[PDB]
């Protein structure tokens, strides 16, 4: 309502970032991985990892790097956050207690400018001396390292090049020198330049040149004694230093793009790179002082990687965001072909979430998610206790059938064409191992196509019991179980798309009807409808549906077929689409909210409020009938309601809640009790594969939660030394406001982990108001009962370190 | 300046000596040449409503103009139409003092539709034909209107009891035997008087009724084709005005564009 | 459009080549309550970056815009609802960039031509003694957002989320799947991602211009999508609702794509008095003057009326003989177009007068006589 309390139930799983170095201690290897808003810390010992810390940050981690000055016994850690927060941290261990101490802290966000498309770069040089940092388009910040510079005072240098790839600092120069890859209208450039803190301006690089390919992305600064850099392109890999110049075009690497690289070894003789579909490359440098050739082999397959890091004993660190993380061990013998890699160790991505339900609430519910793309795509049961399906596809739609007892999966794979006219599979997927196959109808160079299949699968085995194959070029948008009209049987409900590459808007579809009897999948029906059924629901017995712009309610007749009752145009696409009751919710992808009604008597459709405000949107709920819930750019929540006190403020819908979450909703469900004061549930899932629990709260206990929020602010220490209050402002790059109407379950349920003199110095002064009905000073066992009955409300988390 | 109906602005005098002298009007929004006729409140002639009501009665044709708007304003009544151009009496006698006939038969054919629209002109002269600007630049047009008695009655048009001892001063030249009411009949014996056309007095004894004697003295065929001449004899006898237009078809077609163009 | 200058409709040269030039801009901040004048005569729908031509006759908007030249040049355009009770909602700031006055005929005229700036939303019309309206005004933004992929976009793509440019149908199958690679995070395809780029809006805004008027030169449009949104936005022949409409549109990925689905939805020009009978075709318009195939020009008595230029049109009566003076289009003469069935003013038909030129009839119609047929 106007009043909401958000949690989190599963912590995110993504990897987008990691490093390895000597952080909590000089004689020991150290793993630091980078979750969203969450830094874990591991030991590398010879079993395997062994986590010492994990913790908390208030903000979006998108700069993560280790760093030793000199006169430092260990080194230290570069934190930037997407809201423009850096910070320098250190590691102290006092016996059994481990803390983070902050070394400085401040924010570098320029009062003007744009940020620029290929996002922040943050890069430090190998003598220690300044930061450097790519926030905006044609400016570059540097943050001098001196010991006394603890509010990271930063300086602006112009650059002349304003579409800047990559940047990076290079080894064995006297003064700061960068590299950097740079597009203009004649193509991509490699350019040098040095930085002197002194003047604050940039000086004439050591060396220029020209000749870079016209898909080069990645740049590599290479250690002593060789020097220079490697620039990598689709197709070649070339070394620059001075009037030094190798290029290789290896064809192994044509197939995929090189997206991630680590070192090696110390002195740049190995390096690992790694590409979109998940093969693992080395590439190895040869020396007689002077560098000689360039060489590239195949090590095997991983996850698809978001980065690599190598171990120190032949292990490798594969951290993924479209599946599991890995640790891997490169083998010097092979099986098939020289130097493959073994997996070891496995750890678990819930990430992306594109849809999930929830199932069997006779008794405690349980979330079935779709989780992962291309290879990596599968099903995930999640009770936390998770269990995995494997699908080796992409999941998109899920639903559940209890009468048969199965699942509807939309799912899609990719085919290759060959000379044939036909096309290829990549890999055995669900789809092509199914017991029970069909097609709508058979039809007939290395261009990608996209396959839709629907999948039944079984509630207990979770095996593939029938696939269904759409037309070409056909595809599947939307899915509903449900009974229509009088009649006793359960059907799946598929809307489709005829999508041709020559047409931008979709001018043809279909709703299909099938029903899963005695083990095998029939077609009811089909209706060929004039746009793009882009969602269903299921509406009082009736099937509401959403053609392009219009919105058309079906009726289920006697003689099996759908026939339309009544039609409603708008300005808008209808991309979500709810219900509850007569009502109906309809919102765009720019954050249009329209509000229906369902006249029975008249037979049609009465338009009651709106909200047209434009921002991007990527999913909308009705919490009750007057407040509903949606997720806007950047990564932010909104809850907006109506009637609040003549027609014009009616039929206006205004803000009443406004928070930042940091993560970007896919999928909102009404999840009363997975995880068996608080009205309703909803549980979101997110890209990160972060799932949480919107609940609804009253007056009182709105007011008591933010004054304890308010206090907790002052006592509890943050990493880096954020602030809580801007961490949790609603963010837009043209408006920034303190959040409203929303609890952060998150800090609430860290008064639990805090000391007791703490505890009395937050509870101190607070009045409550008891159930008895007058209120008297606060003690802290009243609160810790309220903060326990609160985390009732979903599962807790269990230890992490050891 | 006088701005009609706050749409359009009289430049100039185009004809006077009448009843509403007839101005040049342009339109300040789109950029016509337009043809007012104005007339006082207290004018001892208030023909203007007269001919703007025949003009309505009229209701299209390829001889009557449209009306553009009608009303009031102050002490001068307006009515403002198409500009309609060049009279063919002030065409006949600028140009020089086939081409006869075949605009007669025009005429005869403007007078079927005024026939068949209930009412008479009754006041037929040079002056009140004329020629179109532009596209009409050659399709006669009948205009001055205010003085048409209106045959329009209970159901079916129903001609008024002819009554003796009537005057007619608007057909000077005109007028003929017509105490006879003026009629279908008098309306196509003034046609003959104008194809023919193409001692006075200050009383009108001597200025209208000798020249109607003398009009009547002797028969047609000495002033005039002859056989024309006795078909205008035989449609002053006056139904028979569609066979004179046949049989002036027949005689157009029998003689094996005009004057000015 | 051969051997004829388009550059020529737009410096207005009927109303004088020695205007006073102005230099300089001033835009309000964002969300701001101003007041500004109202001229009391025009009833007009401006849009940003369009240009009107003004000649005024009474004495209390010269006193004003006297006024006006000394002290910030912008006055207020209302779009008005209905034009019978003077009330509106949303209006336009216009600037003055040229300016001249004349003591002929005994009396004082001033010339302006102006430019739309910033639309706004009207709270209150004061009406004050004199006899002119100043309104308070909330200055409304132009909203600029991001890409859709900015809140899904893995960093590791970034690298490569420029693209080489432009040497094409290939091309923009590879510019759809690269730029919109991480769809597959979110729940929705690819080719829905592209019905809200502003990129792709804009070529197949100009892919359909260009196969109605093949003379459109590939430079005349701005690459600016706001800009690009106003100036479609202010050539399009529609009708005053749908004006209002576009007007209200914050967005210019919106204003985009409001504008093909009037140019998708079928459309012949038809008299508004008699709503039965076509007047012109959409095959048949095209753009003699640089600005495109509707513009603002004032007659001599000081009406703004909103051109068409087409080359054949059904019909129209002709009254009245060809006349060279004031021509709109210099070199042409222009004879009054009236509805052959309501015998309303529709436009006017121009005749050329040398032979050396092309085309040498045409025909120009003006909006508020013309209605769009919606099958
Ligand atoms: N600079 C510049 C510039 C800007 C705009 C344009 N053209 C246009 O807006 N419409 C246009 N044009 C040519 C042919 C047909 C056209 O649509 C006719 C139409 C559209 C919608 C509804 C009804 C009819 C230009 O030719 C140049
Ligand atoms: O291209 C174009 C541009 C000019 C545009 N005009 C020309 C025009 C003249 C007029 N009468 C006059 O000034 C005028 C002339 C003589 C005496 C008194 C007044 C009225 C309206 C319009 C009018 O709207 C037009 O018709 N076509
Ligand atoms: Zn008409």
């Amino acid at each position: 309502m106007s009043y909401n309390y958000v949690v989190t139930a599963q912590k995110p799983t993504a990897v987008n970032g990691c490093v390895t170095g000597h952080f909590t201690s000089a004689e020991d290897l150290n793993l630091l991985i980078a979750k969203n808003t969450r830094l874990e810390i591991y030991v590398v010992t010879a079993e395997g990892l062994r986590p010492v810390k994990e913790v908390g940050m208030y903000g979006k981690i998108a700069v993560m790097e280790l760093f030793r000055p000199k006169g430092e016994s260990k080194d230290l850690l570069f934190i930037l956050t997407a809201k423009y927060n850096a910070c320098i941290l250190e590691y102290k261990q006092s016996g059994e207690s481990i803390d983070i101490i902050t070394r400085a802290h401040g924010n570098v966000q320029d009062r003007i400018g744009r940020p620029s498309e290929t996002g922040i770069i943050g890069i430090i040089d190998p003598e220690c001396r300044m930061i450097g940092l790519r926030l905006y388009d044609g400016l570059f910040k540097v943050i001098p390292l001196d010991r006394d510079n603890k509010e990271l005072k930063a300086f602006n240098i112009r650059l002349e090049e304003l579409h800047v790839i990559d940047v990076k600092f290079l080894y064995g120069c006297q003064a700061p020198t960068i590299c950097f890859v740079y597009q203009d209208p004649q193509g991509r450039h490699v350019k040098t330049y040095e930085v002197s803190l002194r003047e604050k301006e940039f000086n004439k690089g050591p060396w220029k040149q020209e000749n870079v390919e016209a898909e080069a992305s990645m740049v590599i600064a290479v250690p002593e004694p060789f020097g220079g850099a490697i620039i990598i392109g689709q197709e070649s890999i070339t070394y620059h230093n001075g009037d030094k110049y190798l290029a290789i075009a290896p064809p192994i690497i044509k197939q995929s793009t090189i997206v991630c690289h680590n070192r090696v070894d110390p002195n740049g003789s190995r390096y690992l790179l790694g590409d979109m579909e998940g093969r693992l490359f080395m590439l190895l440098l040869e020396k007689e002082v002077t560098l000689k050739d360039l060489r590239v082999e195949l090590l095997g397959e991983t996850s698809i990687a978001e980065c690599l890091t190598y171990l120190d004993n032949g292990v490798v660190f594969v951290g993924s965001r479209l599946g599991d993380s890995q640790l891997v061990k490169l083998n010097v013998d092979s099986n098939e072909q020289g130097s493959y890699v073994v997996a070891m160790e496995t750890f678990t991505n819930l990430g992306p979430i594109v849809d999930m339900c929830v199932v069997d609430l006779e008794r405690q519910g349980q979330l079935v998610t779709c989780s992962g793309a291309f290879k990596e795509g599968s099903l995930r049961i999640i009770r936390l206790h998770i269990r995995t399906v494997p699908l080796y596809e992409s999941p998109r739609k899920i639903c559940y059938q209890e009468v048969s007892q199965c699942f509807g999966v939309l799912s899609s794979r990719i085919e290759v064409q060959d000379t044939s006219g036909g096309t290829t599979a990549l890999r055995p997927s669900a789809s092509t191992q199914a017991l029970s196959s069909s097609v709508s109808s058979s039809k007939l160079f290395g261009e990608e196509v996209e396959v839709h299949n629907l999948l039944i699968i079984d509630q207990h085995t979770f095996e593939v019991l029938h696939a269904h194959q759409f037309l070409q070029n056909e595809y599947a948008l939307s899915l509903v179980s449900c009974k229509l009209g009088k009649d006793p049987n359960t059907y799946f409900i598929v809307g489709t798309a005829m999508v041709y590459p020559e047409e931008a808007e979709p001018k043809q579809g279909r709703i299909v009807v099938f029903q899963y009897s005695d083990g095998k999948l029939q077609t009811v029906a089909e209706k060929e409808v004039k746009g793009a059924v882009y969602s269903m629901v299921e509406f009082n017995g009736k099937l509401l549906a959403s053609i392009n712009s219009t919105v058309r309610l079906y009726e289920w007749t006697t003689e099996k077929e759908l026939r339309t009752e009544c039609n409603h145009y708008n300005n808008i696409m209808a991309l979500y689409l709810k219900t509850k009751g007569d009502f109906i919710l309809v919102g765009d992808l720019m954050r249009s909210v329209l509000l229906l009604a369902y006249k029975p008597m008249e037979g049609n459709f009465e338009e009651i409020a709106r909200d047209f405000n434009p921002n991007w949107m990527s999913a909308v709920e009705i919490l009750d009938d007057d407040n509903f819930l949606g997720a806007e750019n950047a990564f932010n929540l909104f809850v907006c309601q109506k009637d609040s006190a003549t027609d014009e403020e009616r039929q206006h819908l205004q803000e009443v809640g406004l928070f930042h979450l940091g993560e970007f909703v896919n999928v909102f469900c009404h999840g009363s009790l997975v995880m068996q004061p608080t009205q309703g549930s909803v549980l979101f899932g997110t890209v990160n594969g972060m799932i949480g629990l919107v609940t609804s709260l009253s007056e009182s206990w709105y007011n008591l939660l933010l004054d304890m929020q308010n206090r907790l602010n002052k006592v509890i220490k943050s990493v880096g030394k954020i602030e809580h209050s801007f961490w949790r402002s609603f963010h837009t790059e043209r408006k920034t406001e303190p959040a409203t109407g929303f609890i952060d379950g998150d800090l609430i349920e860290s008064f639990l982990d805090i000391s007791r003199p703490k505890m009395q110095e937050v509870v101190a002064n607070l009045q409550y108001d008891d159930g008895s009905g007058m209120k008297r000073e606060a003690t802290a066992d009243d609160l810790i009962k309220v903060v326990e009955e609160l985390t009732r409300i979903h599962w807790s988390h269990p230890q992490f370190e050891k | 300046e006088f701005i009609v109906g706050g749409k359009y602005k009289l430049v100039r005098k185009i004809g006077s000596g009448s009843f509403g002298d007839i101005y040049l009007a342009i339109n300040i929004t789109n950029g016509e040449e337009v043809a007012v006729k104005l007339e006082s409140q207290k004018a001892r002639h208030p023909q203007l409503l007269y001919e703007s009501k025949l003009y309505k009665i009229l209701q299209g044709g390829v001889g009557i103009p449209h009306i553009r708007w009608y009303g009031q304003e102050k002490d001068y009544n307006v009515l403002v139409m198409d500009l309609l151009g060049p009279s063919l009496e002030d065409l006949f006698n600028f140009c020089s003092r086939k081409t006869v006939l075949m605009l007669a038969d025009q005429m005869i054919s403007r007078i079927e539709y005024v026939h068949t629209k209930n009412f008479i002109h009754r006041d037929i002269k040079p002056d009140n034909f004329l020629m179109g600007i532009g596209r009409h630049c050659n399709k006669l047009f009948l205009i001055d209107f205010g003085l048409a008695k209106k045959y329009r009655d209970n159901r079916t048009r129903q001609h008024i009891p002819y009554r003796e001892d009537k005057n007619l001063t608007g057909t000077a030249r005109y007028a003929s035997i017509n105490g006879i009411e003026q009629s279908r009949r008098d309306d196509m014996e003034s046609l003959g008087y104008v194809l023919m056309y193409f001692l006075k007095a200050a009383t009108k004894k001597q200025k209208y009724e000798k020249i109607s004697e003398k009009k009547m003295s002797t028969p047609v065929e000495v002033l005039c084709p002859a056989e024309f001449a006795m078909y205008l004899n035989y449609c002053r006898g006056l139904p028979d005005y569609m066979y004179l237009r046949q049989l002036f078809r027949i005689l157009f077609r029998t003689l094996n564009t005009f004057d000015w163009t | 459009i051969i051997n004829f200058d388009t550059s020529l409709p737009t410096s207005h040269t009927y109303l004088g080549a020695d205007m006073e030039e102005f230099h300089g801009r001033t835009l309000h901040d964002d969300d701001s309550c101003q007041v500004i004048p109202v001229l009391p005569q025009v009833m007009m729908i401006l849009i940003p970056g369009q240009t009107l031509p003004l000649q005024l006759f009474h004495p209390q908007e010269v006193s004003m815009v006297r006024n006006l030249i000394q002290k910030d040049r912008t006055f207020a355009v209302l779009a008005y609802s209905n034009v019978q009770e003077r009330e509106a909602q949303f209006g336009t700031t216009a600037e003055i960039y040229a300016y001249r006055e004349e003591q002929d005929f005994g009396i004082e005229i001033v010339k302006v031509k102006a430019i739309g700036r910033q639309r706004f939303k009207v709270l209150e019309l004061r009406t004050q003694s004199d006899g002119i309206q100043q309104a308070k005004v909330q200055i409304l933004p132009e909203c600029v957002l991001p890409s859709t992929m900015s809140a899904v976009q893995l960093e590791s793509l970034n690298k490569c989320q420029i693209f080489p440019s432009k040497p094409s149908y290939k091309w923009w199958q590879k510019y759809q799947k690269r730029k919109f690679h991480c769809a597959n995070l979110t729940s929705w395809p690819r080719w829905l991602y592209s019905l809200y780029d502003a990129e792709t809006l804009m070529d197949r805004i100009k892919k359909q211009l260009r196969e109605w008027d093949e003379n459109l030169k590939d430079d005349s449009l701005p690459s600016n999508p706001i800009d690009f949104s106003y100036r479609v936005a202010a050539c399009l022949p529609i009708d005053d609702v749908l004006r209002i409409q576009l007007l209200k549109i914050g967005s210019a990925i919106q204003r985009l794509r409001c504008e093909l689905d009037i140019m998708n939805k079928c459309t012949s020009l038809c008299c508004k008095q008699c709503q039965e009978t076509e007047i012109t075709t959409k095959n048949e318009i095209f753009s003699l003057s640089l600005c495109g195939p509707m513009a603002a020009y004032v007659n001599p008595h000081g009406y703004v009326h909103e051109t068409l230029t087409v080359y054949k049109a059904c019909n129209l009566n002709l009254i009245g003989r060809p006349s060279t003076e004031h021509s709109w289009f210099p070199g042409y003469a222009w004879t009054v177009a009236q509805c052959k069935i309501c015998a309303s003013h529709i436009g006017w038909k121009f005749t050329a007068t040398k032979k050396d030129m092309s085309p040498q009839k045409f025909w120009g119609l003006t909006r508020s006589a013309l209605l769009p047929t919606i099958p």
